[PDB]
């Protein structure tokens, strides 16, 4: 009876992820962009930093 | 998603003939080698036949020779299997298999152990 | 000037004109030729110090190319020098050091010949890295300082160390200095000979000939085999092409080597192909 | 200063040690030992001696003519071996361990060493080729009941090869049955026909006592082969 | 019955398709259609680390960002210094085959496992001075891919055996699993704040998980083969995938599908490791071609090469204020990047 229960499991796995609160693309991409220029002046593999301050040379 | 479905199948008396068919949706389907694999009742999974992308290489097993053709069409996005001459020794379940890996020539693909890139399965009896 | 005097004892002259013009090509690519290998050997050396065979490998090739290039442009220097007015000063330091650097390269072809033997023989066999380069630079570098130095100081004071009308080693009816490059150099080539025949038995396991060619074709150059027509100058006058033979084919040494030694080969081909692609 | 030279100390202390490891590490040879449920190569294990649970891997050390060999088994893991088979590229050998006596349990020994052979990972890894279980192939086919036609066809239109050498006292079924099935694997080793590695088949049974002299002569012709490549004679 | 159950599994997954199709309203590439190119991005090689005798399978960089760890197919494992090319420790291990490796962020402990079926936890702080092994974990039925810490006594790890798990290490045993999966698990990567993780599994699917729970939470599907890597975007609302038929993707998990991918026509074998850095605007990935890419993540091109290995491609790592990127490959040399 493996077949059953790993049906039922499956069956009930599924009803828990079909009810979960979702929110439009367009919210996820505005966040990402904002993240990404607020934090852009101290990101020193996109913006280098003069060699007297590099610690690798 | 992953699918591979299966269509064709039933009973058929000795000597008969029938063709299985296989619809693929999920992935590119000309950069990927294929298979076929059979279960007879109280034993382990076989093989049967195989073909490559193109459809210039085509390989059989010792019993079947003779008897079954295996065709590929890329447009429509289906494999086939062609079943002339039955004996009673080959009632089973039959699935398709797909590689794991585009642009290669190995497999890994017969095992028991719940592998992901296989069908259901379809039944085919052959008795009188 | 012809490059035949080396082995010759005595050259005859109704062939004068036919010998000279090979030789002043000939040693010309040669110095260009071996420059580029140079290059080529330090450019990629942090890609070729894999395992122990091809590091030694590597030390043995560049050290011959260096050798040769430097004989050959004392070959040069010593070649347009006149005896007519100077019988001393550059006449003598050139014929040594032309000397000293080509017993140099003959000792390291013998290096090369018994180090693929010892690849064969003894498959199962290591050591450490150390103790091979210093056999290998003691015994290459240091010989020839030996054979060099006890020549000059036990001939040059009677004054029999040079020859009257061109700068190299004379031998006439008394002290015979060539033979301490004669000798020291055909006994090299009776060895490396042996050598060739063992790699044959190797690889006649069964198209063959080819194979066989090519494995003759690459071997022939390094281990020098060439060299062995001068025995026919030695011991003959002109006969066929025993004084135009010998120029033509080891005047063209570093030539057939940038050709063969590193051209033809497959992975070093690949590494400077991408480079320059 | 007076706190890099400590550094500087340490540093060399460590270098000293790693040469001492690596003189050891460069002598030893490793090889990968495969086989099937009803092969036998416990018993080869076990036979190759004098010459904690859910443990994942085991290994097994012997010593011929003064030359250390490590070889390694694989114990508890899953059926699927597509991804821990790639820790495998760099070993001197792979002793693939075949039951001949089945006739419906060969073809997937076939389709196993033909996926071995064609893999991106291991093309240049070389095989020894074992084929136990002679008795039982002598004996199933002076027997008789049992007929090699009805899984291979072929068979059917075989003949010796009249330069064979066969062993004396023997009848010539069991040479022509045993010669078949070794020219199946033979053929698919030079199917793709390269020529980067080679195949080197054998005949053994359950009580033998040569196996490690055949590993010992052919990982030889191995390594003569690497350095002949190396010099570019071939 | 079988078939009832398969179809109700039918009609729920039309259901989640149907509910996730309406939410989507605008692609990333069109809002992202008017900012600035990043340019050409060039690096070159500061430092070159060699001692290695064979090859290499994982790094990790220390909180510091000056020490790192290493571990490689021949029974070591070595601790550097980037800043002066030093050695500070070598360990010799028991099994040779070792496969992931983890540094604490304490910096007291170091971890290990492999095809042993073991996880491995060194002391590196011992009275005497000397490198001992402190505890051993055992219980797993398949190889271990990778490990992580959380402290200096929780610790999660992933095997081959489909399942995941969190120990305790001063007690010694388990104290909660993860079941779920169906093939193998390849990687795993912990939230910044330490409260769910997310795991890619050999199936084309990824997961995520709550700790403090045990159950699953979400899945994710679009992958044609294998998921070989896995990482989060630096705030925990986003994280990269790449797998073998040569493509990368991201995923958000609010909006609970896919936005973008990364591929090219010219780009025939897989990927190994991704890793993104501080600000989130460069992704990079290494390949099975020898050589890495760096990818822009907003807009879906391609702006630099880092090409000077020899074989492989294994691990990759950015450090923890952005300075250094440091790569590892099959010939057994690391090399430091800025």
């Amino acid at each position: 009876t493996a077949s059953i229960a790993q049906a039922r499991k499956l069956v009930e796995q599924l009803k828990m992820e079909a009810n979960i609160d979702r929110i439009k693309v367009s919210k996820a991409a505005a966040d990402l962009m904002a993240y990404c220029e607020a934090h852009a002046k101290e990101d020193p593999l996109l913006t280098p930093v003069p060699a007297s301050e590099n610690p690798f040379r | 998603q992953v699918q591979l479905q299966e269509s064709g199948g039933g009973l058929v008396q000795p000597g008969g003939s029938l063709r299985l068919s296989c619809a693929a949706s999920g992935f590119t389907f000309s950069n990927y080698k294929m298979n076929w694999v059979r279960q007879a009742p109280g034993k382990g999974l076989e093989w049967v036949s195989d073909i490559s992308q193109s459809g210039a290489s085509i390989s059989y097993t010792g019993s079947v020779k003779g008897r079954f053709t295996i065709s590929r069409d890329n447009a429509k996005n289906t494999l086939y299997l062609q079943m002339n001459s039955l004996k009673p020794e080959d009632t089973a379940v039959y699935y398709c298999a797909r590689c794991p890996a585009p642009f290669t020539r190995d497999c890994f693909d017969v095992t028991s152990t719940t592998y992901a890139y296989r069908g259901q399965g379809t039944q085919v009896t052959v008795s009188s | 000037t012809s490059f035949s005097i080396l082995m010759s004892p005595f050259v005859p002259s109704t062939i004068f004109p036919v010998v000279k013009w090979i030789t002043y090509v000939g040693l010309g690519i040669s110095i260009g030729s071996l420059i580029l290998c140079l290059i080529i050997e330090a450019l990629f050396w942090k890609q070729i110090k894999k395992s122990q065979t091809s590091h030694t490998r590597r030390i043995c090739m560049v050290n011959i190319a260096l050798s040769l290039l430097i004989a050959d442009v004392w070959f040069i220097v010593g070649a347009t020098v006149d005896t007519t007015v100077n019988p001393s000063g550059v006449c003598t330091a050139a014929v040594f050091f032309t000397h000293f650097f080509y017993l140099s390269l003959f000792f390291w072809m013998l290096m090369l010949g018994i180090l693929l033997a010892y690849r064969i023989i003894l498959v199962f066999h290591h050591m450490a890295q150390h103790l091979m380069m210093a056999v290998g630079f003691c015994l290459g570098y240091g010989c020839p300082l030996i054979i060099s130095v006890i020549t000059i100081a036990v001939t040059q004071p009677s004054n029999t160390y040079k020859r009257k009308d061109v700068c190299w080693l004379n031998w006439s009816n008394g002290s015979k200095p060539l033979l301490a490059f004669v000798v020291p150099a055909l006994a090299i080539v009776a060895v490396n000979f042996v050598v060739v025949l063992l790699v044959l038995t190797k690889l006649w396991r069964p198209a063959t000939i080819i194979r066989v060619g090519k494995s003759l074709l690459i071997l022939t150059p390094l281990l020098g085999l060439t060299w062995g027509f001068g025995i026919g100058t030695i011991v003959d006058s002109q006969n066929l092409a025993w004084h135009v033979i010998f120029a033509l084919l080891n005047a063209f040494q570093g030539f057939f080597i940038l050709c063969f030694g590193i051209l033809l080969d497959s992975k070093l081909r690949q590494l400077l192909f991408n480079k320059l692609s | 200063s007076a706190e890099d030279k400590a550094a500087v100390e340490r540093s060399k202390m460590i270098e000293k040690q790693l040469q001492k490891d690596k003189q050891v590490y460069r002598r030893t040879l490793r090889l990968l030992l495969l086989g099937a449920d009803n092969s036998g190569k416990s018993t080869i294990v076990k036979q190759m001696r004098i010459y904690v649970k859910t443990s994942g891997i085991f290994e097994t050390k012997f010593q011929v003519d003064k030359v250390n060999f490590h070889m390694f088994d694989v114990g508890a893991q899953r059926d699927e071996r597509r991804k821990w088979i790639q820790c495998f590229n760099d070993v001197t050998a792979i002793i693939f361990v075949v039951d001949s006596s089945d006739y419906n349990r060969l073809q997937e020994a076939l389709n196993d060493f033909k996926s071995i052979w064609n893999n991106r990972w291991l093309r240049t890894i070389s095989v020894i080729l074992f084929l136990n279980k002679q008795d039982l192939l002598a004996e199933k086919v002076l027997a008789g009941k049992s007929k090699i036609e009805d899984y291979f066809p072929e068979f059917a239109r075989y003949t010796t090869p009249e330069d064979a050498t066969p062993e004396p006292g023997e009848d010539p079924r069991v040479t022509r049955a045993k010669y078949f099935i070794r020219k199946e694997f033979v053929d698919i080793s030079t199917a793709s026909g390269d020529g980067r590695h080679i195949c080197y088949p054998h005949f053994t049974c359950s009580v033998d006592t040569e196996n490690a002299r055949r590993i010992f002569n052919d990982c030889k012709d191995i390594i003569l082969q690497m350095n002949l490549r190396e010099y570019n004679l071939v | 019955e079988l078939d009832q159950l398969r179809q109700e599994a039918e009609q729920l997954k039309n259901q989640i398709r149907d509910a996730r199709k309406a939410c989507a309203d605008a692609t990333l590439s069109q809002i992202t259609n008017n900012i600035d190119p990043v340019g050409r991005i060039q690096m070159r090689t500061r430092r070159t680390l060699r001692g290695h005798l064979a090859k290499i399978y994982a790094m990790h960089w220390g909180t510091d960002s000056r020490l790192l760890v290493s571990a490689s197919q021949d029974g070591k494992l070595i601790i550097w210094d980037s800043y002066t090319t030093n050695k500070v420790h070598a360990i010799p291990l028991r099994s040779s085959w070792v496969m992931t490796c983890a540094y604490a962020p304490s910096g007291n402990y170091v971890a290990c496992g492999g095809l042993d079926n073991i996880c491995s936890i060194y002391n590196l702080k011992t009275r005497e001075g000397n490198v001992r092994v402190s505890r051993e974990l055992a219980g797993h039925t398949g190889y271990l891919s990778c490990c992580r810490f959380l402290d200096d006594n929780q610790i999660v790890t992933s095997s081959g055996d489909t399942t995941c798990a969190l120990w305790d290490i001063e007690t010694g045993q388990q104290t909660t699993t993860f079941t779920g999966h169906t093939g193998d698990v390849m990687s795993l990567s912990l939230a910044p704040d330490t409260r769910l993780f997310v795991s890619g599994a050999c199936d084309a699917s990824a997961k995520l998980w709550d700790v403090r729970e045990g159950m699953c939470r979400q899945t994710f599907t679009g992958h044609e083969s294998d998921i070989n890597a896995i990482c989060f975007f630096p705030n925990g609302n986003a994280f990269a995938t790449g797998s073998d038929d040569a493509t990368c993707r991201l995923f958000d998990l609010r909006a609970d599908q896919e936005l973008m991918t990364y591929s090219h026509d010219n780009i025939i074998c897989g990927i190994t490791s991704v890793s993104f850095s501080k600000s989130g605007r460069l992704l990079l990935a290494g390949y099975d071609d020898f050589n890495c890419n760096v990818w822009d993540a907003l807009k879906a091109d391609r702006a630099g090469v880092l090409a000077g290995h020899d074989n492989r491609v294994s691990c990759l790592g950015v450090t923890d204020d952005g300075m250094a990127v440091a790569t590892g490959s099959w010939d057994s040399f690391l090399k430091i990047w800025n």
